[PDB]
């Protein structure tokens, strides 16, 4: 109250940083912050913008669940007070970042009728659709399987428009790789959830009839108390594991985000792997798993309320599943209930689009212009087939921003492989070298041996590696085609022999 | 025929017993097998809520005579039938009455044996077809009268023989029967969860780039019926088809249905969003595959409006009509997107447009927008599109309209810049294009248009050669490019960073030829404002620019006209830069270089200056010593 | 003792990642065997190893043998958490071995050329400082470009001894391979073996090699 609009920005930054840890630090102080917010338009004019955005961040942080009339009051405050398009964009960004998706859709709608170039219009529309889908998802009811499927289907009906728009927004410049891929895998996750919920609901869809009719129920050959749902449970378990590994691909491909987006992605992978483990250890052989969750759990080390809530949900699911491991037969009497409750819990915490999604920093890349016998077109290159080939893979690492903001490249693990174009598919020549870039530049001599007539594909993969030691799969992954021919002297020798 | 209602399907999926009551009689008749199996078979889950649901199912069960028939069907033992089917299948690997009449007269187990044999024969035929689509005829499946019970028994077989009758295999084999779409719809409706799995199986087993084969038509129609059965999950099929790169016709058809379902005129059409994404999406395989689809569609000369391609083209044209009216304000961005989309369709896909399409495109491109940033961008795309596709303009009418539009622009090029406030990217672009034309850099023109449009498309040089006459002969002459050059805004924060071809290059080129003095235009007013603005590092052009500028200030353009001489900067103007520190470091170093070089050149080339008797202002010692 | 500590850490992480009861039990049994072997072998100095990881582990060993591995791993975890830091005694004057490859220099861009299939001899000259039993340990390793590493034991006569604990190694290393289109880099390094495994203790050098195919 007593800060004269100069120290207020600093104090609000401090408060947001503090509230990022404990929720009771934000839950009960809702009204007073808005009392501060409402008087902004008149108490200053020189730098209204910065304190406006700061107050928006703090209010969103405090607001855990949703926004009341305070919402429309914020909207008007922006409308009457000087409110730059850039400013409203930043408030919308912070809203989306903290999860209060309800405000995001409204603000981005106002934005849409702005901007000049189509790229930004498409990007804004995509973000609006994403936020609206998240808002629709938030309206979930605890323990009611009927509404869950409809809500999920609707939110997916919106993510698809979102993906279309976002894919359109891309350009040769700043092709939104992480943004697009992360959201696409998010739709994949939700589709997996929809399929799983449908399967468990169909459990009652005359499943027992199949197994008993096919074979005697006692000592069931298809499975222990076999049922048609066993095949679908195998299918979805496999799909969930595959999705989990696809997050692995995204994570080991980013390499650029801060230590926040990475933790978020790891968290999503943890959720996926959790559903997989639950379905596998509860529906499939439970005695085979027979693994106890005997590890340190629940230590308050999380860096965000979002992470804390997810860790709480995980612990709830584990403490339920451990108890319910052996109680019933695999017939899945109440196991469906546990699965459904886990799904509802997982969807309850809405989302948080993390920084790397918005605004990219520490731009690093590998040029990797190999210099074999150069091939202007894709015309394959020749080698007598009896001697050898040498590549001379040349690579230079280029930093746009502060070279080492978070992770500094330590080594480049060039991996070269060949395959037979016309057909272990001829991976005899598959090798790797860990060249350290001394200044910015690294060359590597690679030798490829091969004695087959057909063409060959040569693939080189970069796989940068940082100080701590991680794969961090990146790199252009360039290819070169190489022809193979033999001297007629040897041709006649082989013919005669 | 009657398909399963989408409401019925969603009710079955949600096992909403109350909604089952709301369902009308024919829907229940279609859905009987699953319902009766549910009511009679031993309950897998034994919850009291499920028991009450079962009571409700029983409440609904009455009113159907076929219930008894289905009970009889279930009565038949299945182990013996399964082993018999396995033996018959192994043999296959190694009746006076028609099939319909046999199905009728014979009892339930005989019906099972007949239908099972027929389906397995169809399955074997499909397995051996090696991907070749065919047709198989069976009066049983072609009998409208016996359709209902045929489907009923088929559902029971599928439910009871999972291993023998995989659902996806049954679906793909069933594709080949006359009413396979209807059987498939009913079968999937019977078992909800398998809906997405069947969708995946069909799309995977479909062809890549054929929408004219009978198999392609049947498959796409079956999937369309499935989507109509489950609208909520339709777009999942769209994403699946985009990923797998099969059946682009189906891919676009789903979008057409969805855009019909949703009515939001405020934003751009989801059709536009989707097609723009596919063509301009960063991916490459999808881009090439979709281009192949467009190529085949256009090469199909026959004009059939049922074609998805033609439906899509009609939809795009109609969407453009609403936009086309000057031009309204909020429509600028939306018009830009459609402009780029058609640019892609002609260029990166070779979509030959019809005459009315060309007329509408010409109208939009010549439309006057407001002088906002969006208007600047839209006019830029319009002019670039006209640059690229000369075939859009063929008749003298469009020629004259285009010339009129360009003439209207040239008076507003820098006026547009000032009104919008932003640097006129097109304002410098027009200067660049004019210079490139006059000096015959058509390759550079192509390079510029590709960059500005954001898509690398191929252009025939003769197309631009035709317009060269339109461009260099009447609309843009030497004294018109001279008029533009001085009024073009100066490049901000110039450095070596800003790469490309900046207006400094063009100014330097013009000064090389000495057009400014020939057509009596002051240039110091521009050079000085640029030098006040440069920053660090230094752009590699400034020094040659200054050299040529001072060489012009001294030497005349032509001997016959000694009066040709640019005015040197004023000493009072020079003072301001060195007064100090409002300016940069490289700001005043360039000016110091210029003044020193000028004092030197006065003495160096004093012979021609003495010949002219136009001795210029040698700067005062007051400035020369105040300079640090 | 520190090596045993590292073994315990490896075991704990592997058990953390793997849930298979049989692999868990196998690894646990191997680790317990390792602990027993250690205590038998260094029966002495155990009293000096006060409040050490190994000390408390051995003190609590029998119940560890009785218990199932699933809890043994948690016990080992907490055990390391609460383990202490041993005091390393500083010795008298010592030195760390060190090799310096003087020839070939390796910076000569001119490649060594030879016909395909035959061999070329690379003179290897090195100085080894403060090494015990150089002749039975040091070994020259040649890494060809294609990823194959050849180990070469030098003769016991290759090691001159000009001065105290400062030996010279002079030898020939035989290189060969089929025909290469262009010059490549063969890496030469000096390895130290132990009694099982090897440790690089020298700066790798690069030599340009060019096998041309046979003539007429």
């Amino acid at each position: 109250h007593s800060a004269q609009d100069a120290a207020r920005i600093l104090m609000c930054h401090c408060l947001a940083a503090i509230a990022m840890q404990l929720p009771v630090l934000g839950d009960g102080m809702l009204g007073d912050l808005m009392e501060l917010y409402k008087v902004i338009g008149r108490s200053a004019t020189d730098k209204q913008q910065e304190l406006l955005v700061s107050l928006a961040t703090v209010i969103f942080v405090a607001s855990q669940k949703a926004l009341s009339v305070e919402s429309k009051a914020v909207i008007k405050q922006q409308l009457e007070s000087v409110s730059n398009g850039w400013t409203v964009y930043r408030i919308a960004r912070q809203a989306s970042r903290m999860g209060n998706h309800d405000m995001a859709k409204e603000l981005y709608q106002s934005l849409l009728t702005q901007v000049a170039s189509e790229h930004f219009y498409f990007w804004l529309n995509s973000l609006k659709e994403f936020s609206h889908a998240e808002q629709c998802l938030t309206g979930l009811q605890e323990e009611n399987y009927s509404s869950a499927l409809s809500c999920i289907a609707e939110s997916l009906k919106f993510y698809h428009k979102g993906i279309a728009s976002l894919t359109a927004a891309s350009t040769p410049l700043n092709p939104l790789s992480f943004q697009c891929e992360f959201v696409k895998l998010r739709i994949d996750l939700l589709q997996a959830f929809s399929q799983l919920i449908c399967t468990c609901n169909s459990l009652k869809t005359s499943p027992p009839p199949a197994i008993a009719t096919t074979i005697a129920m006692t000592l069931g050959n298809d499975l222990q108390r076999c049922g048609r749902i066993s095949n679908q449970m195998k299918q979805s378990m496999e799909e969930f594991r595959s999705l989990a590994s696809r997050y692995g691909d995204l994570y080991q491909a980013s390499f650029d985000a801060d230590s926040a987006t990475l933790r978020n992605v790891e968290l999503q992978q943890q959720s996926c792997l959790l559903i997989s483990h639950a379905i596998e250890a509860l529906i499939l052989d439970p005695e085979s798993a027979s693994f106890q969750e005997y590890g340190s759990t629940g230590t308050a080390h999380a860096d965000s309320e979002y992470e804390r809530r997810m860790m709480s949900v995980y612990n709830h699911v584990l403490e339920e599943v451990e108890s319910l491991n052996r109680k019933y037969t695999p017939v899945s009497y109440m196991h469906t209930a546990c699965l459904c409750n886990a799904i509802i819990a997982l969807l309850k915490v809405p989302l948080s689009f993390q920084r790397y999604f918005f605004q990219k920093l520490q731009s690093t890349s590998i040029k990797l212009a190999l210099s074999p016998s150069p091939r202007n077109p894709a015309e394959p290159i020749a080698v007598q087939n009896n001697q050898q080939l040498a590549l001379k893979v040349e690579g230079v690492v280029q930093h746009g921003s502060k070279p080492g903001l978070f992770r500094k490249i330590q080594s480049v693990c060039l991996n070269v492989s060949s395959t037979l174009q016309s057909k272990i598919d001829n991976m005899t020549n598959e090798m790797e070298q860990r060249v350290e870039p001394h200044n910015d530049y690294f060359s590597t001599q690679f030798l490829l041996n091969f004695a087959i007539l057909g063409t060959h594909n040569i693939t080189v993969e970069s796989s940068v590696k940082d100080a701590n030691g991680i794969v961090w799969k990146t790199g252009p992954r360039t290819t070169i085609f190489v022809k193979s021919l033999e001297d007629p002297y040897s041709q006649q020798i082989r013919l005669q022999q | 025929l009657q398909f399963v209602s989408p409401f019925a399907f969603e009710a079955m999926q949600k096992v909403d017993v109350v909604c089952l009551a709301s369902l009308s009689d024919p829907e229940l008749r279609l859905l009987l097998p699953c319902l009766v199996r549910m009511a009679l078979c031993a309950p897998a889950d034994q919850s009291q809520s499920w028991a009450q649901d079962k009571k409700l199912i029983l409440r609904l069960l009455s009113g159907v005579e076929a219930v008894n028939s289905i009970v009889a069907l279930l009565s038949v033992d299945f182990h013996a039938l399964e082993q018999d089917a396995s033996k018959e299948q192994q043999l296959r690997h190694k009746l006076q009455h028609g099939l319909t009449l046999e199905f009728e007269h014979s009892d339930s187990p005989r019906r099972l044996r007949l239908v099972l044999s027929e389906l397995l024969a169809i399955m074997n035929k499909v397995s051996e077809s090696n991907g070749e689509f065919f047709f198989k005829s069976s009066e049983l499946f072609e009998s409208p009268v016996y359709l209902e019970e045929a489907a009923d028994v088929l559902c029971i077989l599928q439910a009871e023989l999972p291993s023998l009758l995989p659902i996806v295999d049954v679906a793909e084999a069933l594709l080949h029967v006359r009413n396979g779409a209807w059987f498939l719809c009913l079968l999937v409706a019977n078992v909800p969860d398998s809906f997405n799995e069947v969708c995946r199986g069909l799309i995977k087993n479909g062809e890549r780039q054929d929408e004219e084969s009978l198999g392609g038509r049947r498959r796409t129609d079956a999937l369309r019926f499935l989507c109509k059965m489950n609208p909520s999950q339709a777009l999942k099929v769209r994403g699946m088809v985009v990923e797998e790169c099969h059946l682009p016709g189906l891919g676009v058809a789903l979008t057409l249905d969805h855009t019909k379902n949703e009515a939001c005129e405020d934003g751009v059409s989801d059709l536009v969003c989707f097609v723009s994404g596919l063509l301009l999406g960063t991916n490459a395989k999808v881009r090439t595959w979709f281009g192949t689809f467009i190529r085949n569609g256009q090469q199909r000369k026959r004009e059939t409006s049922s074609s998805v391609l033609w439906q899509m083209r009609r939809q795009l044209l109609l969407e453009l009509m609403g936009i086309l009216p000057g031009l309204k304000e909020e429509h600028v961005v939306k018009a830009s997107a459609l402009l780029r989309l058609y640019c892609a369709l002609m260029g990166i896909a070779g979509l030959k447009p019809t005459e009315e399409e060309a007329e509408q495109l010409l109208q939009l491109m010549t439309s006057r927008p407001p002088a906002t940033p969006a208007g600047v961008r839209f006019v830029s795309l319009s002019f670039c599109m006209l640059l690229a596709f000369s075939t859009l303009v063929s008749t003298p009418e469009q020629e004259q309209l285009m010339v009129v539009w360009l003439s209207w622009m040239i008076k507003e090029e820098a006026y547009f810049e000032s009104t919008s406030g932003v640097s006129a990217s097109f304002g410098e672009m027009l200067l660049l294009v004019a210079m490139y034309f006059h000096s015959n850099q058509l390759s550079a023109i192509i390079d510029l248009v590709c960059s500005t449009l954001g898509m690398k498309i191929v252009i025939k040089p003769s197309s631009l050669s035709r317009m060269k006459t339109i461009f260099t002969q009447e609309i843009f002459t030497e004294q018109v490019v001279t008029a533009h050059a001085v009024r073009v805004p100066v490049t901000s924060n110039l450095s070596a960073n800003i790469t490309g071809f900046l207006p400094i290059h063009c100014i330097y080129q013009l000064l090389r030829s000495r057009s400014f003095t020939k057509h009596k235009v002051s240039i110091k007013d521009w050079i000085y404002r640029q030098l006040c603005e440069t920053s660090t590092p230094l752009h590699p052009q400034l020094l040659p620019l200054i050299d040529v500028y001072i060489n012009s200030i001294l030497t005349p353009a032509s001997k016959s006209n000694p009066e040709a001489t640019n005015q040197p900067v004023t000493e009072q103007e020079i003072l301001n830069i060195f007064q100090g520190q409002r300016f940069s470091i490289t700001a005043q170093l360039l000016v110091l270089y210029y003044i020193l070089s000028y004092e030197e050149a006065l003495l160096a080339n004093t012979k021609t200056l003495a010949a002219m008797q136009r001795k210029p202002k040698s700067y005062s010692s007051s400035l020369m010593d105040q300079i640090p | 003792h520190m090596r045993l500590q590292a073994k315990a850490l490896q075991l704990i992480v592997t058990a953390r990642t793997t849930r298979g009861l049989d692999p868990l039990f196998g690894m646990c049994e191997k680790f317990l065997q390792e602990v027993d072997f250690f205590q038998r072998y260094f029966i002495a100095d155990l009293p000096h190893l006060q409040d050490s990881f190994v000390d408390k582990l051995l003190d609590l060993m029998p119940r560890l043998m009785t218990s199932k591995p699933a809890e043994v791993v948690k016990i080992l975890q907490t055990m390391l958490r609460q383990s202490a830091f041993l005091h390393l005694p500083l010795p008298e004057q010592i030195h760390k071995a060190s090799a310096t490859i003087i020839e070939p220099a390796g910076e000569s861009d001119n490649p060594l050329r030879f016909t395909s299939g035959l061999v070329v001899a690379l003179d290897v000259d090195a100085t080894l400082e403060h090494v015990q039993d150089p002749q039975n340990t040091v070994k020259v390793q040649v890494l060809y470009p294609d990823g194959q590493a050849q180990m070469i034991h030098p003769k016991p006569a290759d090691f001159r001894n000009p001065g105290p604990g400062r030996h010279r190694l002079i030898t020939q290393v035989y290189l060969s391979h089929t025909a290469w289109t262009e010059a490549c880099q063969v890496e030469v390094r000096l390895l130290l073996a132990y009694n099982e495994g090897t440790i690089p203790f020298s700066k790798p050098v690069k030599v340009y090699i060019m096998p041309k195919p046979a003539r007429r």
